RNA sequence: AAUUCUAGCAUCCUUCUGGACUUUUACUUUGAGAAAAUUAGAGUGUUUCAAGCAGGCUUGUCGCCUUGAAUACUCAGCAUGGAAUAAUAAGA
RNA sequence: GAUUCAUAGUAACCGAACGGAUCGCGCUGCGACGGAUCAUUCAAGUUUCUGACCUAUCAGCUUUCGACGGUACUGUAAUGGACUACCGUGGCAGUGACGGGUAACGGGGAAUUAGGGUUCGAUUCCGGAGAGGGAGCCUGAGAAACGGCUACCACAUCUAAGGAAGGCAGCAGGCGCGCAAAUUACCCAAUCCUGAUUCAGGGAGGUAGUGACAAGAAAUAACAACCUGGAGUGAUUGGAUGAUAGGAAUCCAAACCCCUUUCAGAGUAACAAUUGGAGGGCAAGUCUGGUGCCAGCAG
RNA sequence: AACCUGGUUGAUCCUGCCAGUAGUCAUAUGCUUGUCUUAAAGAUUAAGCCAUGCAUGUCUAAGUAUAAGCUUUUAUACGGCUAAACUGCGAAUGGCUCAUUAAAACAGUUAUAGUUUAUUUGAUGGUCUACAUGGAUAACCGUGGUAAUUCUAUGGCU
């Protein structure tokens, strides 16, 4: 149903390499926004090189609908973006992959078998 | 633990049973179209919290500091409020304010006073069900109570049958249907 | 008990900072040139101030570039406490914040000229005789400078050249030169001095005299001399420590809100 | 001209250039200093509301409102203007 | 305000403390670490004044074994009957000492609709004390520490019977007490903290589950045409939003809820509102059956 | 909302309590329960007792690398990267509870000329084989003890 771009408290920031601002956007007919498909829209109103340096958070669509607004956050380099954003967010948009950890409760039972052990205390890795 | 305030909006009068108070309670609940006696006496609380700021004030002094201050802001809500005309803004006419100048503020009454609803009741019902839009957004809530620069505004949503919309689910199944 | 707490908690943090309620149990614990309520810490300018900072990773991740700097030294800890009368400068951007108190109590990254963020004040709290019979200065920043003039006493500013080490201008401590006030009932309030009382005993205390003609009093702890009778060496935050009254800040507040 | 406050003149100190003396306090006034949260309360359509401390303008991009988040409240103790009232002192 | 203060000078004293045998990037710059004295900051220890519930079926307490004071040690981080020698005979009390009770941690505060009050405060913040009961101690800037150690007492675990190890008034969970109280869950993403630290860790903390302790908002219908006539009824038909179930995107550390928009989704709107009352106080039946000072009601 | 009704008598006017009424952002409990927002919750008696798992650890260009480890770059002292271990710092904060305790604690208000203070911030300082002093200790290797643990001995290096 397409949308209206205008954002708003935009502060040029290049301490952190990056821009940041709120969004509002305006959609009679549609219901809500995919961060997809805001992000194209995003790059050619600000006139960018590439998506992964666009990241896009929040979108609450307020009482009624037809409204809604959220925060954007323009890097300039996908490698400047990778490296200060934390990961979840980029995640999300897809620039990288998921990092498949193990458990919390299973970390912390190596380190407790890790302290009876005095020595070499590697075979417990692979005994866990 | 956790820091966040709360209150309690209506308090239960202290006899239950009184002829007097039943009768007159009962008519603002058939004039406005009104659930229940809770209604009443939220907005039974809510004045004498505005009543009971102005007996504070008006004890005192015209030329004291605190009165010119916090007088001349109250009397700026009930101007906004539409609750006091303009044409008087004497702290003294807060004090005779009554139930149903509270009550003929609400939305319940200003879509009937605008006359879209028909019947007081008619106009309960399409507020809850998603109609009627105030200023930008739909409401939703029969006590909302309007600001006297809103209340030109009121209008059907856009989004609706009597907005301009989809006509809901039964007209569908009876168009298809056919 | 025990030894020193290493959390402060919100709420229980200064009101000034301005910290909210939710979003966060505790808060951040500035020890450092200044006191813990006598000062605010670095984070709470990043992202709380200058907005800079969304959250409290992305100050580690600007304060360990080495970009920010005070009184022209790096300093790497987010929770540095950044006081009264400190220069901050940032060489991206090449914009300078010197730390005032505004009119209301709350503190303020005034921004600057270039070469007026090289200089900065220090009154100083008493001067001292040190070894090999040399006298010192010591500052309500926590300096120590050494070999003064003669002439300087308690209860007066110093502007330091930061580039050097060394004093340029002193000030003197009398009737007829501009004073702020850094602590108590009102603070962030600039006026001339009218007339100190002794009270031989404890706690001298000052009445002075708003450039409008108010008359009020603070103790000497909390008075800080700017310059002089009239005129200034530092310039000032948005409407020069006057304070208006509780009804004109509602008028010019409301006033402002309609466009 | 009412209502405040204040200098003189009817015999009203002075040691100096603001404080010393006027028996001493209580009392009252103004002022200092005293954490916030809570409480009252300024501002603000969290859809209303309990709340929260946020927001609001706008095809402009070193965004702006040199943005807001006020203020009050907190016996004994420290300080001060004052002619009554009441203790208390005394009796060159 | 005030000194035997800072500091300088003189005459000696001791080793028991400083005056760098350390590390990285690059004649020469920058900063990592170490350590002494002096400020500074985060503190802490003492300390001045004033302030509390009931009790007089508690009126006299304190002392040679410190009670109150004095001199001179000692001890402490320093001041002190803090402690030790000698010496004096004081100190507190009818304005409540001394003793007893508390279903007593203190305060910031909470409930309570004139004013004045009365009752509560284990519990979000700030102090205090404690880690089964008491006592002792090491290391260190800081502990008389208990997710450190030694001992006794009280419980209790494994033992091959010689011995060894234990402290949930941390987070879940269980037994037991009771009128009386939740999951042996997921994660450091937010908030902050510790560290050799941009990177590691955190049952601090946050998110979900249980949840009519509580606070706020508000469904269970609305409108038509077709008997009472001085606007209400009448299941007589009549056509006009979410409860629910599943998507979409959004949210989320990963699920989930909210807010949006979606295909289905009410005609005894069976998607059916109950809880207490109907002699008086107290609003509302001299109704109709059964019972017969019985059963029961009844503040 | 600064509020009052029933009950002593054959009836009245009193004093006077008992009962009614309302609140709790106070517990418990009965019956009933469609929706969303917020959210107290082993305090009351047993500061009674506890199975199992978890709640304190930590590395930078920059204290010590001969893993008989890894990794492709191939370095006559030392290529980096790093398990393990020694050293440093933390573990005295936080969290939980309310049994003690009545001029005690705590509160506001002073004082520290009566003192200690890791760290932070700023100062200061040639004056007592100086191209560099000494010998042991882990991890590691070899090897045992005990039924059993975060028990550890003897021997050899640095």
């Amino acid at each position: 149903g397409a949308f209206s771009l205008r954002f708003r408290k935009l502060k040029t920031n290049p301490l952190l390499q990056r821009k940041q601002f709120g969004v509002d956007i305006l959609h009679p007919s549609r219901g809500s926004v995919s961060k997809k498909e805001l992000v194209e829209k995003i790059a050619k109103q600000f006139r960018v090189s590439d998506s992964q340096s666009i990241v896009v958070f929040g979108l609450k669509t307020a009482f009624g609908g037809g409204r809604s607004s959220g925060f954007a956050m323009i890097y300039d380099n996908p490698n400047a973006a990778k490296k200060f954003e934390n990961r979840f967010r980029l995640v999300r948009l897809g620039y990288v992959e998921a990092k498949p950890t193990k458990g919390r409760r299973a970390y912390k039972e190596l380190k407790n078998r890790r302290k009876k052990v005095r020595g070499k205390e590697k075979a417990k890795c692979s005994g866990a | 633990k956790s820091y966040r305030t709360y209150s309690k909006t209506a308090r239960s009068p202290k006899r239950p049973f009184e002829k007097e108070r039943l009768d007159q309670e009962m008519k603002l609940l058939g004039e406005y179209g009104l659930k229940n006696k809770r209604e009443v006496w939220r907005v039974q609380y809510a004045l004498a919290k505005i009543r009971s700021a102005a007996r504070e004030l008006l004890t005192l002094e015209e030329k004291d500091p605190r009165r010119v201050f916090q007088g001349t802001a109250l009397l700026r809500r009930m101007v906004r409020l539409g609750l006091l005309g303009e044409s008087e803004q004497k702290l003294d006419y807060v004090l005779g304010l009554t139930v149903a100048k509270f009550l003929e503020r609400r939305l319940q009454t200003k879509v009937f006073k605008l006359g879209l609803a028909k019947s007081i009741h008619h106009a309960r019902v399409l507020i809850r069900q998603r109609h009627i839009r105030v200023g930008k957004h739909i409401v939703d809530i029969p006590s909302f109570m309007v600001r006297v620069d809103s209340e030109k505004h009121v209008d059907y949503a856009i989004t609706s049958p009597f907005g301009g919309g989809r006509p809901g689910r039964v007209k569908r199944r009876s168009l298809k249907g056919g | 008990a025990r030894g020193p707490r290493k959390h402060l908690k919100r709420i229980a943090a200064p009101h000034h900072w301005m910290l909210d309620k939710l979003t966060g149990h505790y808060a951040p614990r500035p020890p450092g040139p200044h006191k813990l309520r006598e000062s605010a810490p670095l984070v709470v300018l990043l992202r709380n101030r200058l907005r800079y900072a969304l959250t409290y990773r992305e100050v580690m991740m600007i304060v360990m570039q080495r970009l920010i700097k005070v009184d022209n030294k790096v300093r790497t800890d987010q929770c540095y406490p950044a006081g009264f009368m400190d220069v901050i400068s940032i060489e991206k951007t090449k914009e300078n914040f010197r730390m005032l108190f505004d009119t209301k109590g709350r503190f303020v990254p005034h921004p600057i000229r270039e070469e007026e963020a090289s200089y900065k004040l220090c009154r100083v709290k008493k001067v001292v005789v040190g070894p090999k019979g040399v006298p010192a200065l010591i500052t309500h920043d926590g300096r120590t400078m050494r070999y003064p003039h003669p002439s300087i006493k308690a209860h007066d500013c110093i502007r330091l050249d930061l580039n050097t080490g060394k004093i340029v201008d002193t000030l003197k401590f009398e009737a007829g030169n501009m004073a702020m006030v850094t602590g108590g009932h009102n603070v962030g309030r600039v006026g001339v001095i009218v007339h100190r009382e002794r009270h031989l005993g404890g706690f001298d205390i000052i009445h002075l005299r708003d450039a409008k003609n108010n008359e009020f009093a603070t103790r000497i702890s909390n008075v800080f001399v700017i310059g002089k009778g009239e005129k200034a060496w530092i310039s000032l935050p948005k409407e020069k420590g006057i304070r208006l009254s509780i009804m004109e800040n509602r008028q010019v507040l409301l006033k402002k809100q309609q466009m």
